[PDB]
């Protein structure tokens, strides 16, 4: 099992996907066996957003509450700085701030010629910063429907 | 703390800040019990302590040296003391000098010329006398007696600035009998530098392929094509390089600039044809074809 | 000219281009050879590390451990009566190495596509080259089924694991290329 994170694990509350406006509790925690080889009150456990320092705790447990996150993805990486050795990246979290999806206001289906494949077009609306899945369903007079997903 | 580098030698770790209290150090002698053992530090007959046990905090370098266990007029045992200074919680690094060519804090530079596993490590130190080095090596930590490092030897005495840095190198051969296609563990080399009463240690981890540096191309000869301006040049693989030459391959870069800025041409083939200006030399270089390796020394034939 | 050697040379070149793209795309994620540890998924499963050696190098044969994973799958790369068992076991182990990597790479790619943006995705050409080489190596090639997930995974962990695999795979690709060159000559 390749493990991306060994020295320590970082958790996010409630989740990596959050509604625009919500506040995430990024918490960097270090496993007891791993740590700075020489205890010293100089080593720190920094947390960086886009390589920008947001917090620093000498103790293994680091707690942060980032707020006003804009729409998009922010990489919070939690590195360990020892006394003389260079910083070792320990673990990180990628947060996607998103909003509720826009409903398609107008739907039009056009078939080209007497023999043609029906094609339906919609107005997506504002782009939510999240993966979007679109399902188009066509039902005839009685209920018999064709199911197609635009992943 | 106090630990034994070797029998009768005890390295003591001390913090280095002004007016520092010393660690309580206890001296013991493994000899038949004698009532009245005396203890000396200097060659002078000044007697430091009596009894089979001597207590002396090593607050400074003066308090570290060969304590002598002597009773009855015969020296029962010997207690040499070595010091590992720690400054601001960081181990001292004074004996060797930082080359810095790969990156900062680099004191050991190792190289190889073959996939056999024979490699040599060069360290530059500016201390002229009273210098000894202990070298140990292993593949990862799993192999016991994995590598058979040889003994440090002074190699050169160059005059950089006025310091006259002296270069000391070791010859180490991977003693693993089983051949293996790819390496999963980096070879680790530790040099236990010792100077007078001061002890330092340096650790370097590397892979043979990364440190490999090929020797210059062999039997380079120029053969002019009949009735043509261009001249064919043919070279051969070095004998020292590992065999077979099919599994392990090299890439030759040919520069004809001699004495227009860059005539370098990269040819896998052992013969390339280059127009020869009468007033220039043609030179060839060798690198591992498969992975990025240090370039070989230029081989130049007059043209 | 050896056709499998041409596929192996194509494989090493494809990995080299993908590795360069990965370093450029993931600027913050650490993907330099110095900061990425060497971890090989096929550490104990396959005997490519020992079986794939020049005939001159391997002699005692004691180190080949009890014909480990000695499937000896017959294939179009060599001929059944053409080469010694030492190369027959090696070709089978190389096929197994490519199968272990392709199954993992497809799993990573399926997770990467879900990303709202398209920062990085595994090269389709590189995956195709791995499949083509496996088809020549063993007649009973198994094509990996399209992989997908019904949920969204953390992306940072996938991007760190990706860099660790790419570098290890590149070393494996050179090892395959050396064996193919030896078979040709
Ligand atoms: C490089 O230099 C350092 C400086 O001394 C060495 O660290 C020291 O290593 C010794 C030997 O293990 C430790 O002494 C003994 O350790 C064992 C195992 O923990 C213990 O059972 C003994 O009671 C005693 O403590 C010493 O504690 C340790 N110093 C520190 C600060 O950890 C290191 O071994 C040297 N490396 C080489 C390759 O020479
Ligand atoms: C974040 O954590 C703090 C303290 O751990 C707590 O007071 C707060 O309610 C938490 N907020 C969320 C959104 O989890
Ligand atoms: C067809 O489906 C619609 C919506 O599900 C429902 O209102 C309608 O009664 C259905 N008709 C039949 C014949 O089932």
């Amino acid at each position: 099992k390749i493990d991306a994170c060994k020295r320590g694990d970082v958790t996010v509350k409630p989740s990596h996907v959050i509604l625009l406006g919500s506040t995430v509790n990024i918490t960097c925690s270090l496993k007891p066996r791993q740590g700075c080889f020489h205890y010293s009150r100089r080593n720190k456990l920094i947390l960086y957003k886009f390589d920008r320092r947001i917090n620093f705790h000498h103790g293994h447990s680091l707690n942060s509450q980032v707020t006003g996150l804009p729409l998009g993805t922010t990489l919070f990486v939690c590195k360990l700085a020892c006394i003389n050795s260079d910083e070792i990246q320990i673990c990180g979290a990628e947060i996607f701030v998103g909003v509720a999806p826009e409903q398609p206001q107008n739907l039009s289906c056009i078939q080209k010629g007497e023999q043609g494949t029906v094609a339906c077009t919609w107005e997506r609306g504002r782009d939510t910063h999240l993966y979007t899945e679109y399902t188009l369903q066509l039902s005839g007079p009685k209920n018999l429907t064709w199911q197609k997903q635009c992943k | 703390a106090i630990w034994e580098l070797k029998k009768d030698v005890y390295v003591v770790e001390l913090d280095w800040y002004p007016d520092a209290p010393g660690e309580m150090v206890v001296l013991t002698c493994d000899t038949p019990e004698e009532d009245g053992i005396t203890w000396t530090l200097d060659q002078s007959s000044e007697v430091l302590g009596s009894g089979k046990t001597l207590t002396i905090q090593v607050k400074e370098f003066g308090d570290a040296g060969q304590y002598t266990c002597h009773k009855g007029g015969e020296v029962l045992s010997h207690s040499l003391l070595l010091l590992h200074k720690k400054e601001d919680g960081i181990w001292s690094t004074d004996i060797l000098k930082d080359q810095k060519e790969p990156k900062n804090k680099t004191f050991l530079r190792c190289e190889a010329k073959n996939y056999s596993g024979r490699f040599t490590c060069w360290w530059l130190t500016t201390i002229s006398t009273d210098l000894t080095f202990s070298v140990k090596s292993s593949r990862g930590s799993s192999d016991p007696q994995g590598v058979t490092c040889g003994a440090a030897t002074l190699s050169a005495e160059r005059v950089r600035g006025d310091n006259k840095e002296y270069e000391y190198s070791v010859e180490c051969q991977e003693d693993s009998a089983c051949p293996a296609a790819e390496e999963s563990l980096p070879i680790e080399v530790m040099v236990d530098a010792v100077h007078k009463l001061k002890y330092e240690n340096y650790t370097s981890s590397f892979f043979i392929r990364d440190i490999i540096k090929p020797d210059p191309p062999k039997n380079l000869q120029l053969k002019p094509l009949k009735n043509s301006r261009q001249v064919e040049v043919s070279w051969e693989y070095p004998d020292t390089w590992s065999t077979p030459h099919s599994y392990f391959s090299l890439t030759f870069c040919v520069q004809v600039q001699g004495k227009e800025k860059k005539d370098r041409v990269f040819t896998d083939k052992t013969s390339a044809t280059v127009i020869c200006r009468k007033n220039a030399s043609i030179s060839v270089r060798a690198q591992d074809r498969y992975y990025s390796s240090s370039w070989s020394e230029w081989a130049s034939v007059p043209c | 000219m050896f056709p499998c050697l041409h596929h192996s040379q194509n494989l090493l070149r494809a990995v080299s281009n993908m590795l360069q793209k990965a370093r450029q795309t993931l600027e913050f994620y650490p993907c330099t050879s110095e900061e990425i540890d060497h971890e090989d998924i096929t550490k104990d499963k396959t005997s490519t590390v020992e079986a794939c050696l020049p005939l001159e190098l391997t002699k005692n044969e004691s180190c080949l451990n009890s014909r480990e994973t000695s499937f000896i799958t017959n294939g179009s790369c060599l001929a059944s009566r053409k080469t010694s068992f030492m190369m027959a076991l090696c070709l089978s182990s190389i096929y197994e190495d490519l199968k272990m990597y392709q199954v993992e790479f497809k799993t990573m790619n399926a997770k990467l596509l879900m990303d709202p943006k398209r920062q990085i995705f595994l090269d389709q050409n590189m995956l195709a080259v791995i499949d083509e080489l496996m088809q020549a190596l063993n007649f009973n090639s198994e094509t990996v089924p399209q992989k997908s997930s019904l949920e969204e995974p953390d992306f940072y962990k996938t991007k760190i694991k990706l860099c660790i695999l790419l570098h290890a795979f590149r070393i494996r690709a050179v090892t395959i290329d050396r064996v193919m060159s030896y078979l040709n000559a």
